[PDB]
Formats: C-alpha cells, structure tokens, sequence
C-alpha cells in the first residue's frame, strides 16, 4: 500500500508535468506562428505589386 | 519615432512596455501598434506579447468596473464576482496562473497590465541612480 | 539636469599608502568591534613571546582556537547577526518576499527567520567613513567593549563558565568512538556523593 | 618554466612593507586604529606615502562592441539603417522586383 | 439544424401553457446546437422566436441574456 | 554588500595559457608547417 | 456486537443519544477505567464490530476507520504498561504509595537516590533515577488528552462498543466475593464528552482522524463559527459568508486543492480559503500530499499581485494598503503552531477572548510529525527549468 | 565472412537496431570514399562512435569566452566546446545518394537525391532574404538548452576545468 | 531453517526499553567477565 | 505465488500475459520481479 | 550494530529535533558539463525522465542507443 | 581566506599557528595581525613565499 | 602508494573546502536560543537543568532545557 | 471543402474582444494576428494555399484572394486539407495527432486515395503494398479504438453504412 500510494503520486506529478508540456507546446506554436505571420506578410506585400 | 528612427536610437523595451500600458482602449493600442509599424520599427515576440497583456488588462479593467457597479449596487459582492477575483479573467490569453507563458528569454514580462502614474516610472530609474550612487 | 547624463567609473591603475591605509580602516570598521579584538587576543596568546619555541603546536592551538570560539558562539552577535551577512542578493530577495507573502513563515516559524533591517543598519557615519550598509554589532564601535571580556575570553576553560569540556585533538581522534567501550570494560562509573 | 612574476600574489614588497608599517610590533587594535588613522592624512607628494602597482579589478564585459551588443537585447531595432531611414530627394516608383 | 430548433421553439412558443419544462428545454436545445455552430447568421430568426417565448412566459433575465449573448456575437 | 572593501585589492589570476604558449620552445621554425597526413589502419587485408 | 439494525452514528446523533448529565465527572479516572477496560480486553473483542448492512464502498472505509482506532490503542497500550511498570518499580523501592508517585519532585528523587547510595544499593540507586527520570517524561495523566478523548470519541461514533463495557464478572481480590457489574464507564465519559467539548468533531478531524475527506469541511466550519463570533451580521450563501457590515469581513470558499490539482488544468495558484477583514486578505491553503505538486501549490507573485489588484478594483479598497498574505497548512492533520497563527493573523482574534471561545485550545498539544516537518519548505525552481521540472 | 555483401562484419559497437551491419538497412556503406578519417570503411563515423580511446578526444558538446570570465584570461575557446556539431549528421554515400546500377553508368544519369547535403545555390539566401531579422532576435524559442542549466554553456563556469573523465567516473563512498 | 523454511512473521517507551542500559553506567551484576572476551 | 515461486516468475508466458491483461507497463528487464515496470492504473488509484 | 546502538542508548528516549529545510537529500555525483559523455541529470526530475522503451528527449548532442529487435 | 572576524567570530582552523610561526613573523612581521584582522586572502605565491 | 584529495565540483562553485557550515550552525543555535529564553520566560513565571515545585511548569522547564542542551550538543559534536 | 463553424462560434465564445475585434475591422487591413488563437496549428487553416488564414487576406486584391483560393489547390494539397478537415473534427483538443481516432481517419482517407489513384493505373505494386500496409494500420487503429470507446464508432462507422469493417 505505501508503495502504491508512492506510485500514485509520481503518476500525477508525471501527468501534470505532461500537461505542462502540452501548454509550453502551445506557446511554442503560437510563437512560431507569430514568426510566420511576420514573415509572409511581406511576401504578400511584395505579390500585391 | 520618424525623430528617433532617423538619429538611430533604439526603442527600449521598458519605454514600450509603459508605452502599450497607458493605453486606454483597444482601438487606441491598436493605433499605437500600427503607428509603430509606420515607423519602420521590426516587430518582436516582446512587443507582441506587450500587446497581448494590453488587451487582457484591457478586458480585466471592464470586468472589474462592471462588477464594481453591481457590488455598489448591492453592498455584497457576488460568488461570480469572488471567482472572478481568484481566477483573473475565464480563459484569458496569457492566463495568470500558469506563469511560464509570458516569458521572454526565460524572464517574465508583466510591466504593460496595470497603470502607471509619474511616479511609478520614476521609481526605477531612481532606484537605479541610488544603486549607482551607493554601490 | 540641463543636459543628459552619462555614468563612468574611475579605476586607479595604481594605488597609494593612504588608499590602501583607508581601505584597510574601511574594513576594520565594517567588521565586528568585539570579533576584532577577540581575534587579536587569540592570535598573541599563540604567539606569546615569538620564538620558536613559545609557539603553541598544532594540538594546542587547535584547542585554543576551539576555546575561544565556543566562548564567543554564545554572544547573540554571532547566531543573530553575523551569519547572515554573507547571503547574496538573491536570498536576500527571496527572504523579502517569503516574509512578506507568507503567515507561517513569519508569526510562528518552526524555522527561524532572518531581518534584513534587524540585522543591517542603514547609511551610518563612522568617523569620516560612510557605510550604505553595515552589519547591526551589539558593540557598535570599538570604543564600546570592555576589557573584562577579553580577560575571561583569555582565561583557561572551565565548565563551571560555559557548561563546555576541553579539547584535545588526538585523543578525541583516537578513543572517542571507543570510550563507551573503555568504560564497560573498566566497569563502569563510579558514582561517589 | 615558473616565474616570480607569474605566480599569484598578494604580498609583493610594497605591500609588505606596507603591512610591516602598519601593523608589526603594535599590541592594541586601538594603537593600530591610531596608526592607520595618522597615516590617512599622508599627502600624495609625501615620500614615505610610496605607491604600488595596483590590481585592476576586471570589467564585466570587457569590450566596447561586447557592450553595445548587450545592451541590444533590451532594445528594438528597427528594419532600415538611420541612413537610409528617410525618404530620397530623388523620385522612385515601387514595383516588383 | 437550424431548421429544426427554429420549428421546435416556433412550436413550444406559440402552443398554449410552456410554463416551466418547454423553456429549460430551449435553454438546452441552444446550447447545445451553438456548440456546433450549424446556425451563424440564420440564428437570428431562432433568437427571435426564442424572445417571443420568454415574452409568452414574462421572464425579463432570459430575454436580457440572450439579447446581450446575441449582441456581444454580433446580430444587430 | 561586503565585497566593497575586498575589491579594493583585486587581486586575480595571471595568465599561464598564454605564458606556456610565448615562451622559448626547443622544436621552433620560423614559419610553421603543417604537419602531413600519417598513414592509417586501412583493413585487415589491406594494412 | 453489530447485530442488525446497527447503525454507524453522526456527530448530529450521537450527542442526542447521550445526552445523560452528571453533576460531578472524573475527566480523568473514567478515561483511566475505560482505557484499562480496553487494555483488558483480548484481540477477538474487534470481530463483530462493523454493521452489517452498509455498501462496501463505505464499508471499507469503516473498516480502515476502526483498524486505525485499533492499531493506535493498542499502541498506546504497551506505552501505558510501560508507565506503570515504571511506577510500580519506583513504588517497591522507595516505599512511596503509588499514587503520590506520579507528582514527585526531582529534589525528592535526590534524596532519595542519595539515600541509596549510601545505604550501597549503587544499582537500585540507578534503576530509580532512570525510572524517575522517563515517569517525569512521560508522567502526564493528560499525556495526550485530546488523542485519548478523540480515540474514546470515534469508538463511541462506531455506534459498537458501546455494551462491550456492561455485565463483566469481576471479583474483589480483598472480599473473594464476585459480582456481575452492570456499570457502563463508557456511557457516562462519552456524555462527559458530548456535555463538555461541543467542538469534539472538530478537534477529531483536525488530530487527523477523519481519513474519509475530512479535515476541510471541519475547517471550514471552524472558520465559519469563528467568524460569526468575532461578528454581529452575517449571510452565507453557500460558498460565501460575508458580512453586510461596512468593514469587508468575507469568507469565500473556492475549491478542494486535493481534487482540483489532480483534476487538470494544471495551475499554480490554486487555493482553499480566502479570506478578507476588510484591511487584509489571507489566502488559506490546505498542502498537498503529493511532494512534487507541493512545490506549485503556492501562488506565483506575479498572481499574488493580480489578486491584490483585481481585490482594489471589485471590493473598492485602495490599493495604497491592501496586505495579501498566505497561509500553508498541513496536508493530513492540523497542529497547535498552525492553529494559533490561524487565529492570530488570519483574524483579529486576541489572547483574552482566544481561550473564552476555544476552551480545549489550552489542551491541543499537537505538533508536526518528523515526516510532515518539511511541507512548507518547497525548493526553487530557475527559469530554464521549466520544461524539466514543476 | 567471404562471402560478398557481407564485408560490413558483425560490429557491435554500432547504434543501429541489430549487430549485424551488412544486415542493417540505416546507412550504407560506401567503401570506394569512404574511411578518411576513421580507417577502415565499414567503422562508425567519428561523429556516430560509441568507444572511446584513452587518447581520443570525446565528442563535443554543442553550445549552438563569455563563461570563462572566471577561469584563466588568457584561456581560449575550450577544445570541447564546438557550436556546429550534428551527431545524426548524414554523409554523402554514392551506392545509397547517387545510384547508377539501373542505367548504363554513364556519366550523364543516375538516380540522386538532394536532401543529403545542403544547398549551396545562390537562390537559397535570395528567396529566404527577409526585411525582419532572425530567428535568434525574434526569440520564438521557449525550451532554449535541453539541459536545465548548464555551468559551461547557460551559466557562467566556475571551478576547475576537468579534461579527463575523472569526477565524472567515479563511485561515492558515502 | 533457510529462506524454504516458511517465514517467521514480525508515543513513548516499549516495555523492552527499561531493561537496556548504558554500559558507561556500572552493570546491575558485576559478573567477572574476561576482558579479552568482552573485547 | 510469484512472491515465493521461481516457477511463477517466468516472464514472457507467465507473467506477460497477466501483466497485457491487467495493463501493468512490462519489459524484459523489468524492476519488479515479475516483470511490472509498474503498478497499473487501477492499482495506483484504488486501494486493496 | 547491536553494540553501537547500547553504547549510544540513552534512559530517556530522546525526540528528534527541527533541522534545516534539507541536509539528507542524495547528493548528484559530480560530472564534468563541457567534456561528458552524457550530462549528469539531477534527481529532481524524476517526473521528466522515461523509461527503457520510450526514452526522453535528452543527451541530444550524442547519438542515441537503439535497441536490438529480431 | 579565514575571515574570522567579519562573520562576528573569531577564527578556526588552525591557520593561526602557521601564521604565528617565526619564519612568518621574520619574513613578513605583522602580517599575521593583518590577516587575523582584515581577514585577507593568502594565495599560492604567498604560501610559496 | 598516495592518497590524493580534492574536490569534484561541477562549475557550481570554485571552493576546495569551504568551513562548517555555518548557516546549519547558526540555525542550531538561533534555535537554542529561543528555546532557552521561552524557559527562562516560563521560569520566572512560575517564580512570580532546573528544579521548580510545580511538576508540569519543571517538566517543561527541563524538556526546554535539555533540548536545548541537544542543539549546543550538536554544535560542539561538529 | 470548407471549417466547420464551430471553430467560429467556440473562438467567439472564448475570446470576446478579439472576435468583436475582427467582426469590426472586417474589409479593413490588419497589422495584428487576432487569429492566433483561432488557428493553433498550420494544418488547421487548410481553406486557402500555405496555411494562409482567411483574415489575413483582408487588405490585398481579390486577385491575389482568388489566386490564394481554393480553386488554386494542387492535388496533394487538396489531399491534405480534406484530411486536415476530416482530423480536426474528431482530435481530443488541437495537437491531437496520435489518438487512434485521429490515426484511423488519417489512415481511411489514405486508403481512400490510394485506392482511387490504383483504379486509374493499377501498374503500380508499390502503391498495392503500400495500400496494404496502411489497410493493416488503420484495421490495427481501429482495433485499439474499439475498447477506449465505441460511441466514436457508432459515430464514424455509420459513413456509406459500412457496418462491416
């Protein structure tokens, strides 16, 4: 049972820390979207001509 | 900025973050943000995320008169009221709680949410000059 | 201002005998009062008269050095104030805002926790040399100790003072894990009224 | 291959006589403080005030550039140089390349 | 479809006695379907047919809501 | 905080890769060479 | 024994169920007799005791309910025997009756060993001083008193044990005459005990005894007599209790830290209580057990600002003043150093009317296990590793 | 093994998912150019070992000198520090990249594939040529070092430089 | 009687705690034990 | 039972079975003797 | 064992005493971070490390062990 | 470095008996005083020394 | 046929051998020190190792005490 | 093909201000992307060429609209957005690329494609192998799906009534 409750809280910091590289992930993406917007624009800027 | 531009001395990134903070409305930041692009300024993740905290204070400032108005109202606060209290705005961008959003070269940037009087940007620079000064 | 300002900082490729004199004051003062003087008695009693034979050995300076640090670990100046000087500014932060965000960190604290302005006073003036900080001695200045102290300090130790045995290195190197064993081999403690 | 020069020291000779000055044969910290205090107010032009090749201690960065650099990280900078900021006298049409 | 929940509040507003069941089951039926989102800008006869319902019952915070719901999406 | 007074001396390390590098060296050329390419461990059957 | 129709009771019921008064009660002699009784008792006496017809999802937390009462007698058990050992050897060799043993000075111990000596019996003169020396220890009849007194209060709340103490054959050793004694000890210590301590459900869940969610329902209901006390107005409607007073007295419960942590959402500001006085705003936290989310269970500063700014803004309050504090408690139970601070900083509650209104205070004694030493001390954490570690 | 197909051998001290080399299907052994600088042929690249000698330098680390402020003044770039450094860096192999065993072996065809080796084309900079600067002054990267902290790379390095494994191969005896 | 043999099975002060003694405090029974087999 | 059973402790037909079936993580070299890398689920959560 | 534990017994059982937040936790062992062949990960991320079969991302500056399959 | 004194104690180790040598008392008089005091810092030339 | 010792730091610090700890030791005496003055407050209390004729104001006085007593034990033990 | 509006209302739904924001600024150009949030990923804006958002297109021509549309699509690229719109609605949350529902519909519209590019020219025993192994991986997905719920099935099975599967 001790070794079970031990097991128990390691699996919720894992699925917590899992959670938060979901999150970080996100960030990352949006990131990079924010990025890619920065750099298409002037590509469609230069296709407007 | 045309000024500034053209004798080259660079935007700090506190000057912008104060600069997005006292905006009022977002018609207003969004005016800011398109004259700073006018000014052949290269947008960064920094000035991006200053303005995503604008717009959340922005929305956390309307919630908060809106529930101002009906605590006078009542003389009680509300249980939205209070959840809105612990939990800052549902579902924000950048959400409060988890800090590890809105960082920049793994340094948190929340200057642009609250306001900021005359005193409140002297503090720093005069705490810097005393540093100088001192040690 | 009527004009911007710009902030350098003058370094001295070479220093002379009245700067390196002041910085030596400089540190004198900023150290304990009563710590300097407990130091250079300690360091005359080892010395004694300088030959080479007066010197303490190894052994005996390292009990004196024990001697005088238990007799001076009591002082409040110690435990209260003078660990907590070589903090960084980093700690120091972060004792700041735990001791302002937290209740049980604060009014009841399992742990003891440091002052920042208990332990350092601010902007003092000592006989022309300004401090932004110094460290809150009990004995401000070295004007304010007694010479009584530094007597007892300089007396042989006795636990009738300070409830503290006397040190002897290699004995407590060799027998101390095996005294227990000593004892019940000789056949215990005799106890007589 | 070992010099005199390149070993790390804090005792060179000016200091020692310094320290032999200012410190040897004196059995008071107060006498001490006494004779630190006299030898404050030595002039510069005062021969017994000798001086000593002082240790500078080092910069954070080191180079000017290094600096510059540095202090870029907390600035924006803008996509045109200061130069070629402004508009031309000369009137030029865009167009695709 | 929005076809549907338009007929079903059409019929549930413009039937006789929807005191208490018939409303709770339009809150739901509407926030369900705007989830999927199938209505966009054809939502604005269902939201109009919903007001007639709470004007039929006398609720004023219901209509209130959905007025202020249907205005912040952007039906003038 | 209490290195103000420490700093004053600021003694620091002298250089020793720089020394080793500078100083006399018993196989010196005037202009250096680069040294060509050794012969390696090609096979088993080749050598 | 649990026979049919035996029913598990509640606080509501138990104190109507024993609801007998006396005038004079031995606080201390009944829960001697009864703990001497249970001492007496034999291994098998813990078989029929849980009811019988209750759903084995709750059945198995009975069970664990009264396997833990069991284990903690019986610990106790060997501890007592211990102590009377230790008196009854000090009583042989001094003389000294039994009963005045238990409250003897360490001058009489001097004197007493000194005689010893000099009559040469070294070794009896060392046996006594080390007995003296633990029964001084250890020597308390309150001992643990609110552990006793909670331990006899969750057997009587098994609703079981109650007719275990009633028809025993006893005999006098002095007469040799042997009646059957019908006096039950146990029902007159528990209406003791229902008479006396009205909060003994709480003081039973802050001591840790309540494995089923307990220990936050109690908590909150001990802030909520608290504040109606130090109050004159008050309206609770469900998760707030606030006052309509001018001065901001609100009480606000958010959530359960234990089942929101672990729900989703993974934050770090999560909460338990939050509590305003209209100067101050105190966010209480219950820790978690599980030491790597005990670490994110504390509000980042940047939140703590937000929440004092979002406070200025709703409550009206200038932000000139508004002191925003946290308060850690420990996970599985609550101790005396917490709960002082509790009453202390939290409320405005003083020293004179501390006692007045928590008349066991003076009795809880409880105190931090080695295990549960650390639960405020949370490791930091730098900025590069957030992707590693929480 | 004489047997041909089968001059790869049996080497274990490969990353691959079997033993077998000749049998493994990753990377293809091209043994006309192959062996440079790592003898024989069918050997793991210098970039892809696993064995170490006593007199071979291990692999760098990656930084992708401003910590050294600490150390010696005069002490330069650290041997074991390199900021271009790829260990699954794929080489050009002619039986796998450029393939002429389907056509006659002119000089003209074979089959060839261009993402082994990067572009070295002119119209690369062109077209990828933007007004915005870069990735690192745009800073879209939130992981930064895989490592927490690192006193080489992101914190300033203290202590003493140890060149041979050491400290970093031994047993606590507490 | 090895690890085949079937197991053995398994506040304050225990009762086995008063009869352990300190051995700097002179036994109870001074029985003349040989001291090289005490050592 | 595998507690005290060498027979019992066989892993690829023994033990890995039982350990798919009951969702226990298993692998060869595993640091339960049975061949759990870890408790299941089910047996973390719930007590027994 | 046996010995050491009566040599130090004491007559009252002493209780064990408040220390500082940690002076017990596994010490890392010490590993060099510029000449390594793996970085010396810390204990602390336990939640961050994997398992055999599906290892984590780390050591990406090295090549990575696979594992033998039939 | 003992830096004894600036800690609010005085200082141990041991260090003080090499200081108190006559060979150091010879060579350099008073810099036992000074170190003992301002608690500077004696490297390897000064121990070589 | 040699004995060398060193210190294996991994660039998180530059000492070789840095003093007893300092911090634990003044800790353990802050924590003394309150416990001592709390006992000499409760003695004079009871007034207005030691020995008092109250039994439980001396067994709190003597607990205070020897733990106390257990701190300034583990300051000379190191 | 063409998103689900639901992606609209639940953005309209979360963020309030930015979607009053852009229904305001409709037809004028934007130098800000509001539309972060609405498009998480780049596979999630498959309605115009390069993962383009709809908004974004706000200030240029219509003839650069109508060169960024739909009608302007390769084959593989019109491959990838049905597959993007087809994922999309059944992944757990955004990033959802490894949940067998997700896989099996990846998989179905591949089989699909294989299936209908071998009806024009059947010559091809690589794409015969290939479509096999991906009928293996989708009927393994599918497998692994059916215990972790089987409302997604009586959901998904129900295309053309296959039943059968």
């Amino acid at each position: 049972e001790k070794k079970r409750i031990e097991a128990r809280q390691m699996m919720d910091g894992r699925q917590a820390l899992k959670k938060k590289h979901l999150d970080l992930l996100r960030e990352f993406h949006e990131r990079q979207f924010f990025f890619w917007y920065e750099r298409a624009s002037e590509r469609l800027q230069n296709m407007n001509l | 900025m045309h000024l500034a531009g053209r004798n080259g001395r660079e935007l700090s990134v506190r000057t912008i973050q104060h600069l997005f903070a006292r905006t009022d409305s977002f018609a207003e930041a969004l005016a800011v943000f398109y004259t700073m692009r006018r000014c052949h300024v290269a947008m960064n993740m920094e000035a991006y995320y200053s303005m995503l905290y604008s717009l959340q204070r922005l929305e956390e400032e309307g919630w908060g008169q809106h529930f101002r108005n009906e605590y006078e109202e009542n003389g009680a606060p509300s249980e939205q009221a209070m959840d809105f209290i612990v939990k800052g705005i549902s579902n924000a961008l950048l959400p409060e709680n988890k800090p590890w959003l809105g960082r920049v070269m793994f340094q948190d940037r929340n200057v642009p949410d609250r306001r900021y009087d005359t005193r409140d940007f002297d503090e720093l620079d005069t705490a810097w000059t005393q540093r100088y000064k001192s040690g | 201002l009527r004009y911007p300002p710009i902030y350098f900082i003058v370094k001295r490729c070479t220093l002379y005998f009245s700067e390196w004199a002041y910085a030596v004051k400089h540190q004198l003062l900023l150290q304990s009062p009563f710590a300097l003087r407990a130091a250079f008695g300690l360091l005359q009693e080892v010395r004694g008269d300088g030959a080479a034979e007066n010197v303490m050995p190894l052994a005996e300076t390292l009990g004196t050095e024990f001697k005088y640090f238990t007799r001076l670990m009591r002082r409040p100046d110690f435990y209260r104030v003078g660990v907590h000087t070589d903090k960084s500014v980093e700690k120091w932060e972060e004792i700041k805002e735990e001791r302002r965000h937290n209740i049980h960190h604060t009014h009841r604290p399992t742990r003891p926790l440091p002052d920042f302005e208990e332990v350092f006073e601010r902007d003092v003036e000592i006989d022309g040399h300004r401090f932004v900080l110094r460290p809150r001695w009990n004995p401000r200045t070295l004007q304010d100790v007694d010479d009584s102290d530094i007597l007892r300090l300089r007396a042989p130790l006795t636990y009738d003072m300070d409830s503290t045995a006397a040190l002897h290195v290699p004995t407590h190197c060799g027998k101390a894990s095996r005294l227990a064993g000593m004892l019940q081999d000789a056949g215990g403690v005799q106890v007589l009224d | 291959s070992h010099s005199s020069a390149m070993e790390r020291a804090a005792i060179t000779p000016t200091r020692a006589r310094w320290v032999e000055d200012a410190f040897a044969d004196q059995p008071s910290v107060n006498d001490i403080m006494r004779t630190l205090t006299e030898i404050e107010q030595l002039p510069f032009q005062s021969t017994h005030n000798t001086s000593d090749e002082s240790h500078i201690t080092p910069y954070t960065l080191g180079s000017v550039a290094a600096g510059v650099q540095r202090l870029g990280e907390h600035r924006l900078r803008y996509t045109l140089s200061p130069w070629d900021i402004t508009p031309p006298e000369d009137s030029v049409v865009l167009k695709h390349t | 479809t929005p076809e549907m929940v338009l007929l079903f509040i059409q019929a549930c507003s413009n039937c006789e006695e929807p005191t208490a069941v018939m409303l709770e089951r339009s809150e739901t039926l509407i926030k369900r379907l705007e989830a999927v989102g199938s209505s966009v800008d054809l939502i604005s006869p269902i939201y109009d047919q919903f007001l007639e319902l709470c004007a039929h019952l006398g609720a004023v915070a219901s209509g209130f809501s959905a007025l202020k719901r249907i205005v912040g999406f952007g039906k003038p | 905080i209490y290195a103000h007074a420490l700093s004053q001396f600021a003694v620091c390390r002298q250089p020793w890769n720089e020394y080793i590098g500078l100083l006399t060296k018993q196989d010196s050329t005037p202009y250096h060479t680069e040294p060509q390419e050794k012969p390696a461990y090609r096979g088993r059957k080749q050598g | 024994h649990a026979t049919y129709g035996a029913v598990p009771l509640t606080h509501s019921q138990v104190t109507s169920v024993y609801a007998t008064d006396g005038g004079k009660v031995d606080e201390l002699g009944l829960l001697e007799l009864v703990e001497e009784r249970i001492f007496s008792w034999k291994l098998n006496k813990w078989e029929m005791r849980i009811p019988p017809n209750l759903p084995n999802d709750q059945k198995e937390l009975i069970r664990q309910e009264q396997e833990n009462l069991k284990q903690i007698l019986s610990e106790w058990r060997k501890c007592f025997g211990a102590l009377n050992a230790d008196i009854l050897q000090i009583s042989s060799l001094t003389g000294v009756p039994k009963d005045v043993v238990r409250e003897k000075n360490r001058t009489w111990l001097q004197e007493e060993v000194a005689k010893l000596r000099w009559m040469g019996e070294v070794n009896k003169a060392a046996l006594l001083r080390d007995a003296f020396m633990r029964l001084e220890a250890f020597g308390s009849r309150d001992f643990m008193f609110m552990e006793r007194l909670c331990c006899i209060y969750g057997l009587a709340r098994q609703g079981t044990f109650d007719e275990a103490f009633t028809n025993y054959i006893t005999e006098d050793p002095v007469t040799n005459d042997i009646f059957v004694d019908e006096r039950n000890p146990f029902k007159e210590l528990v209406a003791h005990i229902v008479r006396n301590y009205s909060q003994i459900d709480i003081i039973y869940d802050f001591l840790g005894f309540n494995y089923s969610e307990g220990y936050r329902s109690s908590l909150r209901r001990y802030m909520e007599y608290l504040q109606c006390k130090t109050a004159e107005n008050v309206r609770a409607s469900g998760r707030l209790v606030t006052g309509d007073k001018g001065e901001h007295n609100i009480l606000f419960d958010y959530c359960v830290s234990r089942e929101s942590l672990v729900s989703g959402d993974s934050c770090q500001g999560i909460i338990d209580f939050l509590y305003i006085n209209g100067n101050d705003v105190t966010l209480i936290i219950i820790a978690s057990d599980n030491p790597w989310l005990r670490n994110r269970q504390l509000p980042h500063r940047r939140q703590m600002e937000g929440i004092a700014r979002r406070v200025c803004f709703v409550l009206g309050i200038p932000p000139s003043e508004v002191r925003i504090r946290n308060l850690l408690l420990p996970p599985t139970y609550l101790d005396k150093g917490s709960i002082v601070r509790l009453n202390d900083i939290v409320f405005r509650l003083s020293n004179e009317q501390s006692n007045l209104l928590i008349p066991w205070l003076t009795n809880y004694n409880k105190e931090l296990d080695p295990k549960d030493v650390d639960y405020t001390a949370l490791a930091k954490t730098t900025n590069e590793e957030e992707w590693l570690t929480l | 093994a004489n047997h041909p197909n089968r001059q790869s051998g049996i080497q274990f001290l490969t990353h691959y998912n079997t033993h077998q080399r000749f049998r493994v299907n990753k990377d293809y052994i091209d043994y006309m150019h192959w062996g440079k600088e790592q003898g024989q042929a069918r050997l793991p690249h210098r970039h892809q070992r696993v064995a170490f000698d006593f007199n071979d330098q291990l692999h760098p680390t990656r930084i992708g000198y401003a910590w050294f402020a600490s150390q010696d003044p005069t002490f330069g770039h650290h041997p074991d520090l390199s900021s271009s450094f790829d260990p699954n860096y794929r080489v050009f192999s002619h039986p796998e990249h450029w393939n002429k065993m389907f056509t006659k072996r002119r000089p003209g065809e074979g089959d060839i594939d261009l993402s082994v080796l990067p572009s070295r084309s002119l119209l690369g900079p062109l077209m990828a040529h933007s007004d915005t600067k870069g990735i690192p002054y745009f800073k879209v990267d939130n992981r930064g070092h895989s490592n927490g902290r690192v006193p080489g790379v992101n914190a300033p390095f203290f202590g003493e430089f140890d060149q041979k494994m050491m400290q970093a191969m031994s047993r606590p005896l507490n | 009687g090895g690890p085949g043999s079937p197991v053995r099975g398994p506040r304050g002060y225990t009762a086995e705690w008063r009869d352990l003694r300190n051995p700097m405090r002179p036994p109870e029974f001074p029985t003349p034990w040989e001291r090289k087999y005490r050592q | 039972d595998a507690s005290n059973n060498r027979f019992f402790r066989g892993y690829y037909y023994g033990q890995r079975e039982l350990h798919q079936l009951l969702g226990r993580p298993h692998s060869l070299e595993a640091t339960n003797a049975d061949g759990s890398n870890d408790l299941s689920t089910y047996e973390a959560n719930t007590s027994q | 064992q046996r010995n050491e534990a009566v040599s130090s017994h004491e007559a009252v059982p002493q209780t064990p005493l408040v220390d500082l937040p940690g002076v017990e936790r596994r010490r890392d062992l010490p590993a060099d971070p510029i000449t390594r062949l793996f970085f010396q990960h810390k204990g602390d991320h336990a939640l961050y490390y994997g398992t055999y079969d599906k290892p984590s991302v780390q050591d990406d500056d090295r090549v990575q062990i696979e594992k033998r399959v039939p | 470095i003992f830096d004894g004194p600036n800690v609010g104690i005085t200082p141990y180790g041991g260090m003080t008996r090499l200081l108190a040598r006559p060979e150091t008392s010879l060579k350099y008089p008073g810099l036992a005083e000074f170190v003992v005091l301002t608690g500077a810092s004696l490297f390897a030339g000064d121990a070589l020394r | 046929k040699l004995s060398v010792l060193e210190a294996a730091q991994s660039g998180l610090t530059d000492y070789f051998c840095g003093g007893l700890n300092f911090e634990i030791v003044g800790f353990e005496l802050h924590m003394a020190a309150m416990l001592r003055e709390r006992a000499a407050a409760i003695l004079e209390r009871s007034g207005a190792c030691a020995m008092l004729l109250e039994k439980a104001d001396e067994r709190e006085v003597n607990k205070l005490l020897r733990d106390a007593s257990r701190y300034e034990d583990r300051v000379d033990d190191a | 093909v063409n998103i689900p509006e639901t992606r609209q209302m639940k953005f309209e739904e979360q963020h309030p201000l930015l979607a009053g924001a852009l229904r305001k600024l409709e037809g004028q150009p934007k130098g800000f992307p509001f539309w972060y949030r609405k498009y998480p990923t780049r596979r999630h804006a498959y309605e115009y060429r390069f993962s383009i958002p709809v908004e974004m297109l706000d200030g240029y021509n219509d003839d650069v609209k109508k060169a960024l549309s739909k009608g302007m699509m390769s084959i593989q690229e019109k491959q990838f957005a049905q597959e993007a719109m087809y994922m999309e609605r059944y992944a757990e949350h955004d990033f959802d690329t490894t949940s067998p529902a997700v896989l099996a519909v990846k998989r179905a519209l591949k089989c699909r494609v294989l299936r209908n590019h071998l009806l024009t020219n059947p010559h091809n025993n690589i794409i015969k192998t290939v479509l096999a192994n991906t009928e293996r991986k989708l009927n393994h997905a599918l497998r692994r799906l059916r215990k972790v719920d089987f409302k997604k099935y009586w959901e998904i099975i129900r295309d053309h009534d296959v039943q059968d599967i």
